């Protein structure tokens, strides 16, 4: 029932300004303390930000005081983060949590920023045909391999989402190019090959790249 | 300012402990410290605040202590979920976090590796690229060597290979994928990628026909 | 600080706590809580106020001053055994980590 959704994350470029929304549900948001919490890819948390139950006193870790400034509207239970004079150290996933008096009970499903003097790039997607080579069963599996893109995330999906038992999006690998690809892969019944119909829905937000790809079995 | 072990590690049914040690004026003389549980990817859980102060919907075998100027998170009988990361924080004067631990659960058993090699698209092929994609999925121990090989002859360039990830059943998935030129691909009889785990090799083989 | 506010049980806790407002008529929002200041807010709140008047309250906790005027003092009628202690009062001057914290240490006998 407690949820918290942040928004206004991606690429900035070095010394560049970002925005982030933290929007509160299932809580009485007016009567609570609330905070930023980041994490750097791969490492631990670090607290970034907080603001009063009243919204009139705010608090900062030294690595961010100066130039972020966290804000409160408890008129439309949403809470607000202006970054401001950004470096590659500020490249995290931003939590958004429910500070008590110093503690976080509720976090939202972070959103991340990517601080980079990189542009961001579109994948390229490729059909992986079906063969039951590594399958047990009347079972083939087939896939979609998203190729050289920047920044992270790419969300894959099958058949618009109406397919989704047997998928596997697996994590992306980052190539010496500095660029992410990774691979979805779906295990269907070998007998369907050849009226059921699989598309991948690739989408990656920080190019405003859609693609849906069709994979069908070669010749 | 707080410390933590990097890994603690214990058998299932066990009672293991991770320390969090501070200054007098982070753990010492104050009441204010929190633990957070953390799996893959997701978010932080709240697992104990207030030295002992358990929320609603954790499991009574976490219990929190404090001593001196060290904080204890207990979990009392392990079990496989309790695999995750675990961050101390204190919370008197600033919010600060201990440099977490991975905790390890023992007993699990052995799961080989399932391999699927895919060759390159006649897509990709039409664009003047080749990638060989090798899907490595359901391992315990999460660690495995990953060998590609063009007929006989190994391959050190191209290759680029992820670390496992913790799936979310314990068991670990890893990928790697070979990049070659449309004509490197056609010029071998065949290609193979060798993923070796806990001393027990598993080889699947494309070739361009 | 040897400082000790006392109590028998059964009598009401009188614990002080003051600040002054920088023009008449702005409030600065006061917590009260059980326990030592944390990062921010109270530990264990138990009284609130804001910019306005008390946005949060418990029976027997009391601001019976005139908070209006900055007299953020508490009252704690009929204490117990259990309510001897360390009492925080939070005096949130506005702005970037500019809070008064004060530490209060109730002994009840």
């Amino acid at each position: 029932e407690v949820q918290l959704v942040e928004s206004g994350g991606g690429l900035v470029q070095p010394g560049g300004s970002l925005r982030l929304s933290c929007a509160a549900s299932g809580f009485t948001f007016s009567s609570y303390a609330m905070s930023w919490v980041r994490q750097a890819p791969g490492k631990g948390l670090e607290w970034v930000s907080a603001i009063s139950v009243s919204g009139g006193s705010t608090y900062y870790a030294d690595s961010v005081k100066g130039r972020f400034t966290i804000s409160r509207d408890n008129s439309k239970n949403t809470l607000y983060l202006q970054m401001n004079s950004l470096r590659a150290e500020d490249t995290a996933v931003y939590y958004c949590a429910k500070a008590n008096w110093g503690f976080f009970d509720y976090w939202g499903q972070g959103t991340l920023v990517t601080v980079s003097s990189a542009s961001t790039k579109g994948p390229s997607v490729f059909p992986l045909a079906p063969s039951s080579k590594s399958t047990s069963g009347g079972t083939a599996a087939l896939g979609c391999l998203v190729k050289d893109y920047f920044p992270e995330p790419v969300t894959v999906s099958w058949n618009s989402g109406a397919l989704t038992s047997g998928v596997h999006t697996f994590p992306a690998v980052l190539q010496s190019s500095g660029l992410y690809s990774l691979s979805s892969v779906v295990t269907v019944p070998s007998s369907s090959l050849g009226t059921q119909t699989y598309i991948c829905n690739v989408n990656h937000k920080p190019s405003n790249t859609k693609v849906d790809k069709k994979v069908e079995p070669k010749s | 300012a707080l410390t933590q072990p990097r890994s603690v590690s214990g058998s299932p049914g066990q009672s293991v402990t991770i320390s969090c040690t501070g200054t007098s004026s982070d753990v010492g003389g104050y009441n204010y410290v929190s633990w957070y549980q953390q799996h893959p990817g997701k978010a932080p859980k709240l697992m104990i605040y207030d030295v002992s102060k358990r929320p609603s919907g954790v499991p009574d075998r976490f219990s929190g202590s404090k001593s001196g100027n060290t904080a204890s998170l207990t979990i009392s009988g392990l079990q496989a979920e309790d695999e995750a990361d675990y961050y101390c924080s204190s919370y008197a004067d600033s919010v600060v976090f201990g440099g977490g631990t991975k905790v390890t659960v023992l007993g699990q058993p052995k799961a080989a590796p399932s391999v699927t090699l895919f060759p390159p698209s006649s897509e990709e092929l039409q664009a003047n690229k080749a990638t060989l994609v090798c899907l490595i999925s359901d391992f315990y121990p999460g660690a495995v060597t990953v060998a590609w090989k063009a007929d006989s002859s190994p391959v050190k360039a191209g290759v680029e290979t992820t670390t496992p990830s913790k799936q979310s059943n314990n068991k670990y998935a890893a990928s790697s994928y070979l990049s070659l030129t449309p004509e490197q691909w056609k010029s071998h009889k065949s290609y193979s990628c060798q993923v070796t785990h806990e001393g027990s090799t598993v080889e699947k083989t494309v070739a361009p026909t | 600080s040897e400082v000790e506010y006392r109590a028998e049980v059964g009598q009401n806790a009188y614990l002080p706590c003051f600040y002054t407002p920088a023009a008449p008529g702005n409030l600065v929002p006061v917590c009260w809580g059980k326990g030592a200041c944390p990062v921010f807010e109270c530990g264990n709140v138990v009284l609130r106020t804001d910019e306005r008047d008390v946005n949060y309250w418990t029976s027997r906790y009391w601001l019976n001053g005139d908070f209006r005027k900055g007299d953020v003092s508490l009252t704690i009628e009929n204490v117990t055994l259990a309510d001897s202690g360390i009492y925080c009062c939070r005096i949130q001057i506005p702005g970037i980590m500019n809070d008064e914290k004060f530490n209060l240490k109730l002994v009840i006998k």
